[PDB]
DNA sequence: CTAATAGATTAGAGCCGTCA
RNA sequence: UGACGGCUCUAAUCUAUUAGU
DNA sequence: ACTAATAGATTAGAGCCGTCA
RNA sequence: UGACGGCUCUAAUCUAUUAGU
């Protein structure tokens, strides 16, 4: 027999308002015949009139929003229904549903004024009660409520361009690996030698003071241009430890246990690296935390290097890719690397307050992503090495660290579907 | 070469035992849990703030449209998705008039301007409170033009008569009107609005005793915790010490979610950990209050933390565990540069993935782009948290998941998810109430009057 | 051979502007005048007790009758007369303890007995307020002797509503003696036990049922009454309470003036000067701030005289030109009189004045549309004179008639005595039976 | 056949109270039409509405109001009211009902008012009553009220049988008048006539003592037996006070105020009192106050005094009546007395107990009423009394006061109907 | 006992944008 | 104080070592 | 001097019963 | 404490005299 209450609805044009009220009126009972429910097949309306309309339909709710005069589907499913009502001989058969509030009785389509219906315009809650009890006091066949039948076909509705797939993908870290070190880690005595005030922060190479064990990476003769009186010493009283055994953890003694050594070796590699970014052709910015590096303007050419945004112009400013690193030694020897963004007046000079460039940051920061951030990085990455395959740290004489351009890989198995676009 | 570990995303519950994933679509489709019916409310303020706050209020009706409805979802209408009745002819309403003379600051000491202006608004409160005959839930404050502590010394003040307490600012509720006066827009909530009025739905709803959704994945005999320090220095004395905690159990029947607090204080500069002897009492009121609701101790506790345990104070809380309770402590860290990125295209890396380095830390990826919202949840390339096994001996997976599942319950909010645990986030929450004054005792660990 | 005079009664309003005089019919017919709907409860007490109130609640939606329902009308049911929602799916309710090892101090000290059991209760609900998530509007405490003064008074500072019950008032059906004697009969009463239960639930909730509609504006009346004090050695002797009936621009308002002024001395009743200028300082000013202006005519009801120059200090603070009419209010005067022929008494509203001051006002009768009298036997009149003051005698016997008929705590057809004094006796003992309190509320659903 | 009645209304602005109509019209049984209750949703009003007011209508009752007077719907629907009672030859078909009583007169409709109208400004109650007088006078088809109304119909009407009739009563008081008074009260002096230990109390006539002198009522030689050594005093410093100078209130001196007088006046007569009330063949009985007075079994004729029981029997015990008196004179020289039931267990001795006393005058007087109560203490006040006028009261040799035997009697113009017996 | 280098580990406190 | 997140900028303390005891 | 006492006329507490012919 | 009324029983002050240093 016919127990579907049919429902018309404006599938192609833009209306939210059917979906929920289909979905709770499934919910609540009886079954509900929808155009934008069943959007699995293509076709004109064939079926609709074939099966529904003529055998399984004992309702009809006919909306009518503002944009119904224009369509000329609702008004031959108008026709259709006047012509059935006209066969069965039943006047509550159309309930012309209103929504929008621009239909004026004075300008209306001339036909749909026949009857009036339920008000949905102040809130359609108190539609649904009303509509229920209407259609409970016209004997309307429902059967008992079963909403978890109205959770599934929501979940299985809406589900195209959503969930999670079994596609691969890979992803670049934000580290650098370490593959060499010297040999061994050096500690000399010089007592009589070094006057006790002078700064140690000066030296062409990196080296600090612990209490006997003036910490080096270098031969015991290399400060001789910086400073005099070095001659007179010699190198049978200086102290070498392994530098596999300590990174191992392995080594430990009276004095020095494995955790202050390698504190030790970090900060030796980070003043390392302060200092060899001397003679790289960049310049460098201040902040709060450690320093920021970042480049001139021109000195690159035409402001690219192989296809790719460095320096750039907003508005009247000028904004920069800097970067800034520190040594990290606990999973693995690596290099946290860290992107900034410094603006200049002209491209010579820094802008002096920091509000403003904040909010210049801010500003051009906006409309940034992925993409760029990742190709921004890998290429100040490669063109601020020496080597077409690494990058030597300068600590001595011919000792010297090397840091590959690299970074790690991962990858994983779930993923989704990417051309989300919007 | 390593991989990431994935993690299937849980589930919430709602009304007549369904299980939805956002908050939006599964209330707009099923409801709230039980059944109040009641939100007679009162306000406070000029007449223009009472005008417009009835403007708002039956503006709230309608249907409310939004730019996006794949991403912000829509808000049909207060009655149909709470089923309640919330008007503007059953308000109270008392007025400010234009006594206003406190407005030249007096010229100097704005701390005692800061105490006339709350007491005004807190002797009208406490006078109708116990003198008006009619019933009021809750009380909407409007205010107009400067000032620094006056929400929390606000809620301070109000804590031992327990009313709940609402504050909103006309410029936000007719931001329609309240634009350039000289050249100078502030704000526009075209592409948002049906988002503010979910929200301030919500947060009314929650305030006036109703609960919206609760979790429906825990493990029965299964207790949780939080801890963090505040710093109160306007004193001379060092103090540095005010730790709260939180509690989500599993009752018999429902969950329980609320607050163990009284301020333990410590002396000491930096000393950021617990002194021996208090540390004691904390455990001791956390065990006692499951004791009574479940007529049994727990099995399982877990602590979470920003900070690392020492060896005493960690011992000291050893004397406590009944027979065998293993108190696994955690420690969550949120900046460690680990910044991820996608091979190709312009989305980055999906929330829900994880990293292991080794059998106690992990980094979490609690931030990422929903497939379902089709939009991410972070501004630029998310950044993951770092997650560390302190003391005792668990199973680092299940850590991750229970953790990944607590990020869902923020009753102050209608948003898809959290960036970190709410544990965390409500003892923050109440601590600069409970230390903007120190005249309280045994204060209420309900969490209408904090939030 | 003198004559005797008759007084109108007056009507009482409802909703839609409607004026009726019987309550019950009146509330039956149109409805209250305000509309609220959430009666979500809090029952403590042992789980038969809980049990028993589900059975009352459920029974009570349903329409009850009585024998004689020309005399008093039946109950419809609560979703009718009030049309609001009071069910029993949503009640919160909290065990006590079972075993109850606080029986064998019934025997024992008998105030330790008692100030265990009511804190006992008082700790309950305070932290049922203070720690559960739900929100409740009424507790229906339920009980299995200086006991219902003590728990109202100690939940004074925390203002939370309440309302007590007794097992064997809701369950009279079974709940008879052991040598097959019913305790209670309610057969000929059962469904105006149930019209002033809802009355009274429907009252502390928030609602309002009634309010009066003959009322002049610029008045303000005023009571007073003295409680006695003497279980501490101290010769006290002086509570004074006071409510206070104002018309505000559009209602009503109706509260009480509090603060227990005291006076030494064991029998000296009337007051102190300073004493007095504070209570009339405050009572002016609450109706000052209230209506933005000095009352045009205040009325002081008392049940005893007052001396002069406690008098001149209230007059000394008179605004300016406030008269003060005291009024005195007294019970016990022998002038029964008999019908010459029948076997029906004298009905209500006749009055017999004697000179300018005194007068006999017949408050107790039988009511003509009710066909049946108030009173059992021959009733008796209550003495009105007017002390200090000039004023009108009729105005103001017809006032005080039409003050006796708004009393929240039953649903009766009309009371004997002005509710004014009956609130103040109502509330003194209240706060006369604990510690001192500073403060206090002035609501009156709190003292109720 | 037709039933139902039609009810026009303003419906934008007015619905309270055509619901409240169509509400008490179907609780009281007779079946009801109307607008907003039955059928409007999903069908052409204007087919139906026209049908119902051609087919199946009794009465046509309209709604007249401001609002509703320019309102084109009700007018036309007015119009084919006019036009079908030219049909049905009927004129008892529109009774125009007023809601609104607060304009001019000159504003009314063309037509509305020729025929007979009920105005309901005063209440709805009595408006509605009147309608359903006017409904049975008419002769309306009844409707079947299924055996359980009128219990409506007692309390449809806002009077149910309250109002204030102008017949005539009159009342008998519960005081009595002293019509006498002897002459001056008397007091007499000479501080050793009577020893300073004896109780004057005891003396056969009232008299008290004040300062140095005896109050007192009679003659000084009176005491002469009770007390010798008392003849031989002077009579002549006595000193004499007229009754009527001191009842006025004009007398006054120094060493005596009137009140003071007034108080022992009231003394005396109360101790007089008691002593004639000693020798009438009574009993009394003590309460906490001035005693009662009753009446020993068997001391009449079957037990009553003309035709009216006095005392009684109960199931085990006897139950007899008692007054007690006390003089007041502030607004007229009066004595007031009080009825009690005195119980005893044959007639002779009596109970002892005063909980079962409590319990027995309660069982006793639960069923006594006015009738009973006025004859029974006129009954009582006749037989005391020593003449068929009033009652003598000896206050000494010769002295004596009367007191009449017939209540005061008040008179009222305002009364009810009737008890209605049954 | 107080001051300078440096690492790793904590808390506050403002200001801009709304997921292409 | 309708919410959320991304930056930027200021402080403590704890742990080797040196010098001003 | 306040301790008793015998009156008139106020003013407050408690403890039991019936239910509106 | 469901609530109203009708009684029955206790005590205490405020006046005005006279009895005790
Ligand atoms: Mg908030
Ligand atoms: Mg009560």
């Amino acid at each position: 027999m016919r127990n579907k209450i049919f429902i018309s609805h404006a599938t192609p044009e833009d209306d939210d308002f059917t979906r929920w009220l289909s979905l709770k009126l499934i919910g609540l009972g009886y079954e509900v015949w929808c155009d934008i429910l069943f959007l699995d097949k293509g076709v004109d309306f064939w079926s609709t009139i074939e099966k529904e309309i003529r055998e399984n339909t004992c309702k009809f709710l006919i909306v009518s929003s503002t944009a119904g005069n224009k369509r000329e589907g609702v008004l031959k499913e108008l026709a259709v229904a006047t012509k059935v009502k006209k066969h069965l001989q039943d006047d509550m058969f159309i309930i012309p549903l209103a929504i929008d509030e621009n239909l004026s009785y004075d300008d209306i389509n001339i036909e749909i004024v026949r009857l009036n219906a339920i008000d949905f315009k102040k809130s359609w809650a108190k539609g649904l009660q009303d509509l229920l009890d209407a259609f409970e006091k016209q004997n309307v066949p429902k059967k008992p409520p079963d909403h978890s039948k109205s959770n599934l076909l929501y979940q299985q509705i809406f589900l195209h361009d959503k969930q999670a797939i079994e596609k691969e993908e890979t992803y670049d870290s934000n580290w650098f690996p370490i593959i060499s070190f010297p040999n061994e880690l050096r500690f000399h005595r010089y007592d009589w030698r070094l006057p006790k005030q002078f700064d140690v922060r000066t030296l062409a190479f990196p080296a600090i003071r612990y209490k006997e064990y003036l910490c080096t990476f270098a031969w015991e003769y290399d400060f001789i241009h910086q400073l005099p009186k070095t001659e007179t010493y010699n190198g049978q009283e200086s102290i070498r430890i392994s530098t596999s055994d300590i990174l191992s953890g392995r080594y430990d003694t009276d004095f020095i246990r494995n955790y202050e050594c390698q504190r030790l070796i970090v900060q030796l590699i980070n003043k390392a690296f302060e200092l060899r970014m001397k003679d790289k052709n960049v310049r460098e910015y201040q902040m709060s935390k450690t320093f920021a590096y970042w480049i001139e303007k021109g000195k690159l050419e035409k402001d690219k290097f192989e296809k790719i945004k460095l320096v750039g112009k907003q508005k009247n400013k000028y904004w920069h890719f800097g970067i800034s690193a520190a040594g990290k030694l606990y999973p693995s020897p690596v290099l946290m690397v860290s992107s900034h963004i410094i603006f200049t007046m002209d491209g010579i000079n820094l802008i002096k307050s920091k509000s403003i460039q904040h909010s210049s940051r801010r500003k051009q920061g906006k409309n940034w992503w992925n993409d760029k951030w990742r190709e921004k990085l890998l290429a100040f990455i490669r063109f601020l090495s020496d080597d077409q395959n690494a990058i030597y740290l300068n600590v001595g004489s011919e000792e010297k660290i090397l840091i590959s351009n690299k970074p790690l890989k991962f990858f994983g198995k779930m993923s989704y579907v990417t051309p989300s676009e919007v | 070469m390593k991989e990431l570990i994935y993690i299937e995303e849980p589930s919430i519950l709602f009304a007549h035992g369904q299980k939805c994933t956002d908050p939006r679509d599964g209330l707009a489709l099923f409801g709230p849990l039980n059944q109040i019916y009641g939100i007679k409310s009162g306000v406070v303020g000029t007449q223009k703030g009472l005008q417009i706050f009835k403007s708002y209020l039956d503006k709230i009706q309608k249907p409310i449209y939004n730019h996006n409805n794949i991403t912000r979802p829509m808000f049909p209408g207060f009655e149909a998705v709470f089923g309640c009745k919330w008007e503007s002819q059953n308000i109270v309403f008392k007025e400010i008039t234009d006594e206003e003379i406190r407005r030249y600051l007096f010229n100097a000491s704005t701390h005692k301007r800061t105490y006339d202006l709350v007491t005004l608004f807190n002797d009208k409160i406490i006078t109708a409170n116990k003198n008006d005959e009619e019933r009021v839930d809750v009380w909407f404050v409007i205010v107009p033009n400067y000032d620094a502590q006056f929400h929390d010394q606000l809620k301070a003040r109000l804590l031992e008569h327990t009313i709940p307490t609402q504050i909103l600012r006309e410029s936000t509720l007719a931001w329609r009107d309240f634009k350039n006066t000289f050249g100078a827009p502030i704000r526009d909530f075209s592409k948002i609005e049906g988002h503010l009025a979910w929200t301030i739905s919500t947060a009314a709803y929650y305030k006036a005793g109703g609960k919206p959704w609760k979790l429906g994945d825990i493990r029965p005999g299964v207790c949780y915790l939080g801890l963090v320090y505040k710093k109160i220095e306007k004193s001379k004395n060092p103090q540095n010490a005010c730790c709260a905690a939180q509690m989500f159990l599993d009752n018999g029947d429902g969950t329980v979610f609320k607050g163990e607090v009284g301020p333990w204080y410590n002396p000491e500069k930096g000393e950021y950990h617990l002194k021996p002897k208090e540390a004691k009492a904390l455990l001791t009121q956390a065990l006692e209050s499951y004791k009574e609701q479940n007529k049994s101790y727990p099995k399982e506790v877990f602590i979470h933390a920003r900070t690392r345990f020492n060896d005493e104070e960690w011992n000291a809380f050893n004397e406590v565990t009944p027979k065998n309770t293993n108190l696994v402590g955690v420690t969550i860290t949120k900046s460690k540069p680990l910044k991820l990125y996608k091979t190709e295209g312009a989305f980055p890396i999906m929330r829900g993935n994880a990293y292991i380095v080794d059998e106690k830390k992990a980094f979490l990826w609690t931030l990422g782009f929903v497939p379902k919202l089709q939009s991410t949840l972070s501004m630029e390339v998310p950044n993951p948290i770092f997650i560390e096994i302190n003391k005792g001996e668990a199973e680092i997976q299940q850590v991750l998941k229970d953790i990944l599942a607590l990020t869902k319950l923020n009753y102050n909010a209608c948003i898809y998810a959290d960036g970190e645990p709410v544990t965390l986030r409500f003892a923050n929450k109440i601590g600069e109430i409970l230390t903007a004054s120190t005249e309280i005792k045994t204060p209420p660990l309900a969490f209408k009057y904090y939030i």
